[PDB]
């Protein structure tokens, strides 16, 4: 109620910067998220916990509005330059989202599908796509297993889309 | 276009008036981008006026 | 009395924006579906010179303008024209939609 | 017939006027080139003998823009102003 | 059942009710996506529950 044009202006500028990057580096959004979550009160008081929950649902909302390229990046070129912005996202999923944006030891259908869609997009845009997909989903066992535990729950949703 | 031309002429007279313009320069009053954002978010998708 | 007209929902256009952006990244030669839809709608409309059909067609194109101006700027052109042989794809669709339609109504001067 | 057809036509003209501004052009052709249909259409645009809202809207602005376009012969505008002013149980 | 109870509990008891479920299996009724849109577009954001 006041936002739904300015959020579209944000989409505009973000897609512009995506083109600018297509023309390796990490995305500024996750750094903003880190800054605000750090500068919150570190306390365990339910006031602080509720504040953190509000702020993380807002972050999830912004990420679901913006494209799925912001999570997984786009076009993993080669094997050495791999897992850029995915590790950035995983730090968030581990530190913050598993506490609040979770249920049943699983993530939410929204951001789960956003992620997997960006993943298939970038991988199919890149070469050796099956092998690269397999690589990142093997690394998820080690860096962010909540994603795999989420994709087990929300699979009958995604499998049509991904197929 | 919009409601009463008297209020419109009042707004235009104030806008064109000199001391408004010479005052606007040495200013925290100069409407920072963040302040603009605060007001444009304060307004609604319900009452458009445009 | 009909007294202007109500907007209804600007949110659903922002849920179309997302899907378009995703399909676009996926595609980055072939044509887009919007202009085929537009062709079908303007074809299903009546071809009269009557005031009703005229103002109806003009309303339809003024809403098409709204959609395209919200969507990304590369539904018009494509992205990364590779070589001079596979050149001028989807710009031809945009030019047909201009000349046949937007010249009549959306034009001025 | 042309009392319902003209209502549909003026409805469309007003919605198109909302999207656009400044008086759709099919209408300003129908005016100068089809004066019979123009008067059979210009009656329902003025059949608003209804309480005006305090702040004006599409219909009111449509009519303002027409009378600034020097149409609306003043007879019908004066008429518009007048009508708008107004045991067994 | 005809309690004049609160509407929330009434509607949710209706959901849980079986015969409504078997009714929805006949798919002149399943709310297709275009029906969803035809209904969702009417709803202004000006006055809205959500």
């Amino acid at each position: 109620t006041g936002n739904e044009d300015i959020i579209s202006r944000l989409q505009e500028m973000v897609a512009d910067l995506e083109l600018q990057q297509d023309l390796s580096q990490e995305h500024f959004l996750f750094e903003i998220f880190r800054r605000r979550l750090q500068a919150l009160t570190s306390g365990w008081s339910v006031a602080a916990s509720l504040q953190r929950q509000r702020e993380l649902l807002m972050y999830k909302r912004i990420l679901l509005r913006l494209p799925s390229s912001v999570l997984c990046g786009s076009s993993f070129q080669a094997e050495q330059p791999i897992t850029a912005r995915c590790e950035q996202f995983f730090h968030l999923v581990n530190s913050e989202m598993r506490n609040f944006c979770s249920h049943g030891g699983a993530l939410t259908q929204d951001i789960t599908a956003h992620f997997f869609r960006g993943l298939l997009n970038a991988c199919l845009r890149s070469r050796d796509p099956s092998l690269m997909v397999d690589f990142i989903l093997a690394k998820c066992q080690t860096k962010c297993p909540l994603i795999l535990t989420s994709a087990l729950v929300w699979w009958p949703s995604l499998e049509p889309v991904l197929l | 276009h919009l409601p009463s031309a008297d209020w419109q002429r009042a707004a235009l007279s104030l806008w064109t008036h000199r001391t408004f313009r010479e005052v606007l320069k040495e200013e925290d009053v100069h409407l920072t981008y963040q302040d603009w954002l605060h007001l444009e978010l304060e307004i609604q998708p319900e009452a458009d006026a445009l | 009395l009909v007294f202007g007209g109500r907007t209804g929902n600007e949110d659903i256009i922002s849920r179309l924006q997302e899907m378009v952006a995703d399909l676009e990244l996926q595609q980055d030669s072939q044509e887009h579906f919007l202009f085929e839809i537009f062709r079908r709608r303007l074809q299903a409309l009546t071809s009269g010179w009557s005031v009703a059909a005229s103002l109806q067609r003009q309303r339809e194109l003024l809403m098409y303008k709204r959609i395209l101006l919200r969507l990304p700027s590369s539904v018009l052109c494509g992205s990364s024209f590779q070589a001079e042989q596979p050149i001028t794809a989807r710009c031809e669709q945009f030019f047909h939609l201009v000349n046949s339609e937007m010249r009549n109504f959306c034009s001025h001067g | 017939e042309p009392h319902s057809q003209a209502l549909q036509d003026v409805e469309k003209a007003i919605m198109v006027f909302e999207h656009t501004g400044n008086i759709p052009v099919t209408v300003m052709e129908a005016s100068i080139f089809r004066r019979p249909y123009y008067v059979s259409h210009f009656l329902p645009a003025l059949l608003t003998p209804r309480v005006l809202p305090k702040v004006p809207d599409s219909r009111v602005a449509f009519i303002e823009s027409l009378k600034r376009a020097d149409k609306i012969p003043p007879s019908l505008y004066s008429t518009y102003c007048q009508a708008c002013s107004a045991e067994p149980l």
